[PDB]
């Protein structure tokens, strides 16, 4: 398929998607000013490369297909006034003149509401100039006010409006130990109750786990949110890399929910990224498929607070970029299947897809990631994720015995039975995970 | 969520408004002529906060200067600073309240209230998007605290949505200088509980200890005090006025910060602190000034907070701060000392980082606890009030301004209960 919009909500959502333009502009080589000086045609800025998100317009300059939506207004300044705002047109950046403090009911029923019909105009009218719009990708803060709550409502209108288009959402998770919020239990659970409805499929990030990724294997002694924005970039981009460039197996969105989603539920896969290595330690390393591979199953190169082996693999994509013979992949997917820790559930025979693009990653200039001719991106659904959604829930538990904070959703136009009705579907949905997880 | 203003109500208030003004004229580089001296993006987009752009590129700020004594509004008036403020924005009547909260809630108060109120609406029309208040007064004065919940009451009526955020200045358990201050205060809060969003509770004598222990003080001064709470001021609303990383709102306190209505009041502390010529000696560390701020000598209000139990804190922090140095700090401060966090609330604290240093140093970070050590002021308060309203002692200077005993009832009863929801939230 051709095109395909990106859609950032709140602070963390935009800075994300800054990162992420900035990746996608340096691997096509576009200028800030939006041109395709850096090398002019063939994949890397070419039609290939340039139908996916970028729009031609008049004079050969480019504008990305992007949608920015915070109802705070400096964040959205603040990417006025940086060295991208000549990047995209004016009128995609959308800014509210109130927030929604932390609060999901604001975002989805008052002050979310205000905005949601002129971003649902600018979507259609982007959707219009799209030929072949295969999809939408979605970057969230869940647990937020305007993440959560305009994320969410946004989401299910969009679906409501064109429905057969795959819906990517890549949200950020609260954090099993160190959180910045007091509600954001609240918030996460609600949002999660419309997430599993509409989002055909979601990818989670904890920030604690690539602050490990950036302490560890980076060795990066104070990282700041920019650097994990990159981390974060790196796999989206890794992501869109078959529909960007040739190959050998060229998978698409859609190939990602056939062998990646078994049941309509269950479309929570977590991510890894193999070749973290420092520029100090760039020359100490052999960069071997098998080893990168050895590295994926590796839970510090894991992006979520999560332990795999404590539950059972359902299925899992390996996708390989740059120089990788497909023998090799293959020899070490089967290496992997032969540790046994994977513990593969009975209905799956192979459970490992693997996607093969023929371009090499890059890094920005900000992240101790050195070049490398080769990276792989995991995408696996396991039963342990359950552990996040248990944790989530008893934090929710604890503070909804005593109703905690809920005059400030209720005031906000929201029922105490939702709440009940949230938190409901969300331990139906882990007993359902785990019971076909266990048992499939 | 854009536009603030500024009440003073009171001698102390005043003053204090003056040294907060003096504060974010430095912040955002603005001569006391009105014309600004420096203007950066990030001091030039967010000065519609706190000042509206008068013709001729003069800045004027947003502030309402509010006493029943001339005098202190004219040696403002005849101060440096004095020329910045719009002289319509100047409010007082001839004959003060003594120290009443009778003659300011009602009887001498109605002298002036209208034309506050008028100003109030003009500012608001001048204003696009009107955020909240800031109403600066004293706790236990005659036209700070009568004056000032009246105000409060008329400013809710009007404009029910916006946030009211009081910074109140509370009796002293050691050696207040004024005698019938526990009437006024117990009269006020009555009020004050049912109109203000958030208080924040301060104390001189805390203060005062701030300065002689941690600052080794030779002799301190009002001004001296003010330019601590003007520091927390600033603190408070740093996310609103410039960028950071987590961005933080008034409403978002609220939320944070308030489990129930009649929770709203809280502790205030502030780092770092080091007396003069040591500075050499000093190295600013996340770590080192978080323990600053769980210091009980660090708190602004004369409770325990190790004897209470941390219900919802907010930590801000400003200059050159990692995230991820803040959320380590903090958890490690969570973990050691858990017996002073309840268990019912899982995420006990939360965190906003401003870019922007304040002046002087690299690194600096505000604290708003809402713990239920603050109890204990009031009950020390209600004690004393009892005592004295069982011999009906003053009396006479109330109820000759049409109060009832019927009244002050209700105010000790309604001090009781708040006591004992803090308790019942303790636990
Ligand atoms: C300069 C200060 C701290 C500091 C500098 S370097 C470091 C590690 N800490 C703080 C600043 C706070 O805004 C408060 C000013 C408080 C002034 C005092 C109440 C008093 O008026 C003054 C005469 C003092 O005692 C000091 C001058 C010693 C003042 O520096 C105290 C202090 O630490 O202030
Ligand atoms: N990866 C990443 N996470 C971030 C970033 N900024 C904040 N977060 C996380 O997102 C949550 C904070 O959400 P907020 O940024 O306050 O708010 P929001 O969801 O964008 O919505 P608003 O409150 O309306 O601005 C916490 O989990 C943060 O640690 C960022 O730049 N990158
Ligand atoms: N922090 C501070 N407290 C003050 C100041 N002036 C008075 N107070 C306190 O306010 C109380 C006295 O009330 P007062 O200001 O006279 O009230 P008014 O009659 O309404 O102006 C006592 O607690 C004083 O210590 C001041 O400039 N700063």
């Amino acid at each position: 398929m051709r095109e395909v919009i990106s859609i950032n909500v709140g602070q963390a959502g935009c800075q994300i998607g800054n990162a992420c333009w900035e990746l996608y502009s340096l691997e096509h080589g576009i200028k800030p000013d939006g041109h395709l000086e850096d090398g002019l045609s063939k994949p890397k800025g070419g039609e290939e490369g340039f139908s996916t998100f970028f729009h031609e317009t008049g004079y050969g300059k480019f504008v990305p297909r992007a949608i920015y939506v915070d109802l705070e207004p400096n964040v959205i300044d603040e990417v006025r006034n940086g060295p991208y705002k000549d990047l995209f047109h004016p009128e995609q950046l959308i800014s509210g003149k109130e927030d929604a403090a932390n609060n999901y009911a604001r975002g989805h029923y008052t002050v979310g509401r205000e905005i949601l019909g002129d971003v649902l105009d600018r979507i259609r009218k982007l959707a219009d100039q799209c030929d072949g719009l295969q999809g939408f990708l979605f970057t969230h803060s869940l647990g937020g006010g305007t993440g959560s709550g305009l994320g969410s409502l946004l989401l299910e209108e969009l679906s409501a409006e064109y429905g057969k288009k795959s819906k990517l959402e890549f949200a950020v998770y609260p954090a099993p130990q160190v959180s910045t919020s007091v509600v954001e239990p609240y918030n996460t659970v609600l949002t999660t109750h419309t997430t599993l409805e509409h989002a055909d499929c979601t990818f989670m990030v904890d920030n604690e786990a690539i602050y490990d990724m950036c302490k560890r294997n980076l060795d990066i002694p104070r990282p700041s949110f920019a650097n994990l924005n990159n981390l974060i970039a790196q796999v989206v981009s890794s992501v869109t890399a078959s529909l960007r460039f040739d190959g050998s197996l060229n998978v698409d969105l859609n190939e990602f929910q056939t062998n990646l989603v078994p049941y309509p539920r269950i479309h929570f896969p977590l991510v890894s990224y193999s070749p973290v290595l420092s520029k100090s330690k760039a020359f100490h390393e052999s960069n071997s498929v098998s080893e990168i591979t050895n590295a994926c199953f590796e839970p510090g190169n894991q992006m979520v607070k999560c332990d795999p082996r404590d539950g059972k693999y359902m299925a899992t994509c390996l996708l390989y970029r740059g120089d990788v013979v497909t023998r090799d992949v293959q020899r070490a997917v089967e290496q992997v299947k032969n540790k046994k820790t994977v513990q593969l559930v009975d209905w799956c025979p192979t459970g490992f897809k693997i996607g093969i693009c023929y371009e090499p990653p890059t890094a920005t200039p900000n992240s101790q990631l050195a070049t490398v001719d080769r990276a792989v991106c995991m995408l696996s659904n396991t039963t342990s994720i359950a552990e996040a959604w248990k944790r989530i829930d008893r934090k929710f538990d604890l503070m909804y015995a005593k109703r905690a904070f809920v005059h400030w959703y209720v005031g906000e136009g929201m029922e105490e039975g939702e709440f009940t009705e949230a938190r409901e579907d969300l331990a139906a949905l882990e007993r359902d995970y785990i019971e076909v997880g266990a048992d499939s | 969520m854009r536009e603030i203003i500024h009440i003073s109500t009171g001698q102390c208030g005043n003053q204090i408004g003056a040294a907060f003004w003096e504060t974010i004229c430095g912040e955002h580089g603005l001569d006391f002529n009105g014309t600004y001296h420096g203007h950066d993006d990030i001091q030039k987009e967010r000065l519609n906060v706190y000042f509206n752009e008068a013709s001729s590129g003069k800045w004027v700020p947003r502030s309402i200067n509010v006493d029943l004594e001339p005098g202190t509004i004219d040696a403002v008036r005849n101060s440096a600073i004095g020329n910045l403020f719009r002289p319509d924005n100047y409010i007082f009547g001839q004959s003060s309240a003594g120290n009443v909260w009778a003659k300011g809630h009602y009887t001498e108060g109605a002298e002036l209230v209208d034309s506050v109120m008028d100003v109030i609406r003009r500012e608001a029309e001048g204003c696009d998007s009107l955020q909240g208040f800031q109403i600066t007064h004293s706790l236990g004065g005659g036209t700070g605290s009568g004056m000032g919940t009246l105000l409060i009451s008329k400013i809710r009526e009007e404009f029910p949505d916006r946030m009211m955020a009081t910074f109140s200045v509370l009796p002293s358990p050691k050696t207040s200088d004024t005698v019938v201050e526990p009437y006024n205060a117990t009269l006020s809060v009555h009020q004050l509980v049912e109109h203000s969003d958030e208080t924040f509770c301060i104390d001189n004598e805390a203060l005062y200890d701030i300065c002689q222990r941690t600052l080794k003080l030779n002799q301190p001064s009002y001004g001296d005090l003010n330019n601590l709470v003007s520091s927390v001021m600033s603190g408070v609303t740093t996310s609103l006025r410039y960028p950071g990383q987590l961005n933080s709102d008034l409403r978002k306190l609220a939320v944070n910060l308030v489990p129930f209505p009649r929770l709203h009041f809280f502790m205030v502390g502030y780092a770092p602190l080091t007396a003069i010529g040591s500075q050499s000696f000093r190295s600013l560390t996340v770590p080192e000034l978080t323990q600053q701020m769980f210091d009980a000598k660090n708190m602004m209000a004369a409770a325990d907070p190790r004897n209470g139990r941390y219900l919802t804190v907010a930590a801000f922090f400003r200059g050159k701060v990692s995230v991820k140095e803040v959320e380590d700090e903090m958890h490690k401060v969570q973990s050691k000392n858990s017996d002073y966090f309840v268990e019912w609330i899982p995420n006990n604290v939360q965190t906003a980082v401003c870019s922007v240093a304040p002046q002087g140093l690299d690194m600096a970070a505000t604290f708003i606890a809402n713990s239920t050590s603050i109890q204990e002021l009031f009950k020390r308060v209600g004690d004393q009030f009892s005592a004295m309203f069982k011999r009906k002692a003053f009396l006479h200077w109330y109820t000759s301004e049409g109060m009832d005993e019927l009244e002050f009832s209700e105010a000790e009863s309604n001090m009781n209960d708040l006591v004992s929801e803090y308790q019942q939230y303790q636990e």
